[PDB]
């Protein structure tokens, strides 16, 4: 239970990560805490429901590890030759 | 399985290495760069996966039986063709 | 005289087409193109919906 | 099983595309995507339920839809890279995953499977299809944290990870919430839409076909899957429907305006959630697949990268049955009968008004009827003057697709009568 | 318990807070490995073991190691500078995430559970049965999405 609240603590911080990181690496690592707390909300819940969120937990790091790479991938391939990676250096598309 | 007591020791051991760490340290007192090295590194995040999901498998497996390994073949194989890909495809 | 005014009684519903083209042109102006307005936007929306429910 | 033969296909033309050419790998992933299709229809009113997989009218008809699109998606795209056929055939599996399941955690799982070869196909290497796939891959991650955030407070709040637990109290409902967010945005609901129009501006035109069509499909199957609570799909609905409509109208190039389009459209399919038909979701979503693959097939035969709405205009002359089809995709999009849109709008309507929900469905209504600005605005520039316009008047297989697919939606216009009989569970 | 766990948690808390916080990529990604030691630790405490020892060798030993070789590969700590700062969203940031805290806390008062189950401590002898049993479908599909994955990423980099 003590920990649930650290969990919800962490998600909050990666929202906040997000909303602040000002480079594209660094809100995806923002990203990558809140999943993190998602992660530890599980294990607590396992412990009280019987150790099925720990696999579920479990899928989830292999999970997250398949996005970071797809994630890296396209952030190296779009800044690779391009200069400063600050995320609001594509405004092209306008609603 | 095992005691609690022996994480707590590691812990310990952990904390006498940095010790002597920080002793000897304070003896010292006395285009393309990303792709290749990108890539085999990302095969490193995948393997460690894979492993990690190969590990509770080498341990109950016997028990698991016939199904249980036919599971773990499967995912081998699977990760096998993404890995024989990225190897077809070349990394240099 | 009443024909003007009805002249002027349609050309307030265009003024009603106007209303929407202006609040139209206004919601479509929030998507600015920054990623981090779309973050920010997104955020408060989940905030939104979470607050309507329980 | 489809999942065989998805499975089959994909796995093996990973490394038999290096074996070879990419033509050949483009028969390949047609002719898989037609046979996963073909043991559907075969199977119609089969429940198969494997594990935590499950194939039921649902998982039918939204993969049968989806792998239309996916089938579509891969006719246009002559360009020779093995893998950008490759990843529709991974997305396509993926969206059937998650139509099939009501797992969370495998949902997650279908919902990365399908979205992660997307953010690939959001690259034409255009720099503004980069953008693209930047924004959509960001802002699909954080929605993929709070699904993933929502799943473990759902197994929170009760012993499963399975959609159909009885549930709680409070953290259920935030449970149900926080799934709602990741799922809503993968459906382009408001107020998690934003990515929609940049996406669609921003990505390679048969792409975005691929997407506008089949992920929303897979997203409103698994959407169909959540319990979704009055309060959160009326806000949803009012929030997609204005938006949606209204900011379409400041719209001057032709795939935003069609996502903004999507956004209220979106809006519209919310309504059957509120009984949870799904007969009528089917339906209209039958109706819109057929509408929307057709407008972005035809916007595909004038531009790839982007198309300015003045490009329409002149279509008639040029190509008359484009010119037709077009005209009719827009009125079925408008939901004016007697057009197959209609009757799936009516439907979804019905499902509001059956639930009660009554300001909301006519709030609706309203800028439904709005929506005629935009939708005409098209289908009648079909008849104008040509400006001087890029059109490559495509082969057999596009004319008599574009053709066939609209001749299809007035036909079920005509007789609903014909599909609605069975888009429940087979009979 | 609350001895040990106090510090862990505020440790916790205080690396999270640091990752999100420095302006130093570099900095900033190796706070999250203590984040990622700090956690294999609670989860230990936890009775997920095998668990935690897999979020040091996957998450803190090898993804936040890619993360490193790309952020040290384009440009790291430097690439913050630019200075478009949009500091009138920064206390918006914080208050969003402030509320985005107090409802889970609202969400999570109330619940009396009982945390006390039998998992004996996360090991793989007692995974496994249900890895490849009850959960065999999510493993392999697991799978197929790390094949697909690993497709896309190399198919989203190849230049020529
Ligand atoms: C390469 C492409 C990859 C795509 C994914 C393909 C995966 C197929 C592999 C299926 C094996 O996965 C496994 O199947 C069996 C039966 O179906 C499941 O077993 C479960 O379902 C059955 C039937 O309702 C129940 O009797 C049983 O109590 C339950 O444990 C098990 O939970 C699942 O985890």
């Amino acid at each position: 239970m003590s920990y649930l609240l650290t969990s919800a603590l962490l998600f909050a911080l990666g929202v906040y990560g997000v909303l602040t990181r000002r480079t594209a690496i660094l809100v995806f690592l923002s990203i990558e805490l809140m999943l993190n707390a998602a992660n530890l909300s599980l294990v607590g819940f396992a412990r009280a429901y019987g150790l099925d969120g720990q696999v579920a937990a479990l899928m989830v790091i292999a999970v997250a590890a398949a996005e970071v790479a797809v994630g890296l991938g396209l952030i190296v391939a779009i800044f690779r030759h391009r200069e400063s990676t600050a995320v609001d250096d594509l405004s092209e598309l306008r609603g | 399985m095992a005691p609690i007591q022996e994480y707590v020791g590691t812990l310990i051991y952990v904390g006498v290495a940095l010790f002597i760490g920080v002793a000897a340290l304070l003896v010292g007192a006395l285009k393309r760069f990303p792709v290749h090295f990108y890539v085999v590194a990302m095969l490193f995040i995948l393997f460690d996966v894979e492993v990690a999901f190969l590990w509770p498998y080498a341990v109950s497996a016997g028990g698991l039986g016939l199904y249980g390994f036919l599971g773990v073949l499967a995912f081998t194989l699977l990760l096998f063709v993404g890995f024989l890909y990225e190897w077809w495809k070349g990394v240099m | 005289a009443l024909f003007y005014g009805d002249r002027g009684l349609l050309s307030g519903y265009f003024g009603l087409g106007g209303a929407a083209r202006s609040l139209g042109q206004g919601l479509a102006r929030l998507q600015t193109g920054y990623l981090r307005v779309y973050a920010l936007l997104f955020v408060l929306g989940a905030l939104l919906l979470l607050g309507v429910m329980r | 099983m489809t999942l065989a033969i998805l499975a089959v296909f994909s796995v093996a033309l990973t490394l038999l595309g290096f074996v070879l050419p990419p033509q050949g790998v483009k028969r390949a992933t047609l002719l898989g995507l037609a046979l996963a299709l073909a043991s559907l229809l075969l199977t119609w009113g089969k429940p198969f339920a494997f594990g935590p997989y499950a194939v039921d009218g649902v998982s039918q008809v939204f993969t049968l839809l989806a792998l239309l699109g996916a089938l579509w998606t891969v006719g246009l795209v002559r360009s020779g890279r093995f893998e950008f056929y490759l990843l529709v055939l991974y997305a396509a599996l993926g969206m059937h995953l998650l139509a099939s399941t009501r797992h969370l955690l495998l949902m997650l799982v279908a919902l990365e499977a399908l979205s992660l070869p997307l953010y690939a196909l959001a690259t034409w290497r255009r720099g503004q299809g980069l953008e693209a796939a930047l924004k959509y891959f960001l802002l699909g991650a954080l929605a993929a944290a709070f699904f993933l955030y929502g799943a473990a407070l759902f197994y929170g709040a009760t012993g499963s990870l399975v959609l159909g637990a009885p549930g709680e109290g409070p953290l259920y409902a935030l449970a149900l919430g926080l799934l709602l967010v990741g799922l809503g945005f993968k459906a382009a609901l408001a107020p998690f839409h934003f990515w929609t129009p940049d996406v669609y501006q921003g990505s390679p035109t048969p792409v975005v076909l691929f997407m506008a069509t089949s992920v929303k499909a897979a997203a409103f199957a698994a959407l169909l899957r959540v319990a979704a609570p009055p309060e959160a799909l009326a806000l949803l609905v009012a929030l997609s429907v204005v938006v949606g409509n209204l900011a379409a109208l400041a719209q001057k190039e032709a795939k935003r305006l069609l996502a903004y389009s999507s956004i209220a459209h979106a809006g519209y399919m919310a309504l059957a959630l509120y009984t949870g038909n799904a007969q009528a979701l089917g339906f209209y979503l039958l109706t819109y697949v057929l509408a929307t693959g057709l407008a972005f097939a035809v916007l595909s035969q004038i531009s790839p990268d982007r198309v300015p709405l003045e490009a329409l205009r002149g279509l008639y002359r040029k190509d008359p049955l484009l010119g037709l089809a077009f005209l009719v995709a827009m009125l079925s999009l408008l939901g004016l009968p007697p057009l197959a849109g209609f009757w799936g709008k009516y439907l979804a309507f019905a499902e509001a008004a059956r639930a009660g929900a009554w300001g909301v469905l006519v709030l609706a209504l309203v800028t439904s009827a709005v929506s005629a600005y935009y939708y005409l605005g098209l289908g009648l520039a079909v008849f104008a003057r040509p400006e001087e316009t890029p059109f490559r008047p495509g082969p057999p297989w596009a004319r008599a697709a574009v053709v066939a697919a609209g001749v299809l939606l007035l036909a079920l216009g005509l007789l609903p009568g014909l599909v609605l009989p069975a888009l429940a569970a087979g009979g | 318990m609350s001895l040990l766990e106090g510090l862990a948690l505020f440790l916790l808390l205080l690396s999270g807070v640091l990752v999100v916080t420095l302006r130093n990529a570099i900095h900033a990604a190796l706070a999250l490995i203590l984040n990622f030691l700090v956690l294999a630790g609670v989860y230990v405490a936890l009775d997920a073991r095998f668990l935690g020892f897999i979020q040091v060798i996957v998450y803190a030993g090898a993804i936040v190691v890619l993360f490193l070789f790309v952020i040290m590969l384009l440009f790291a700590a430097q690439g913050e500078i630019g200075f478009d700062p949009l500091v009138r969203s920064r206390p918006l940031a914080a208050l969003l995430a402030l509320g985005v805290a107090g409802i889970l806390a609202a969400g999570l008062w109330g619940l009396d559970l009982a945390f006390t189950q039998d998992l004996k401590g996360g090991l793989p002898q007692a995974l496994g049965p249900l890895l490849y049993g009850d959960w065999l479908f999510v493993l392999l599909a697991v799978g197929f999405l790390l094949m697909a994955a690993t497709v896309v990423a190399v198919a989203l980099v190849e230049p020529g």
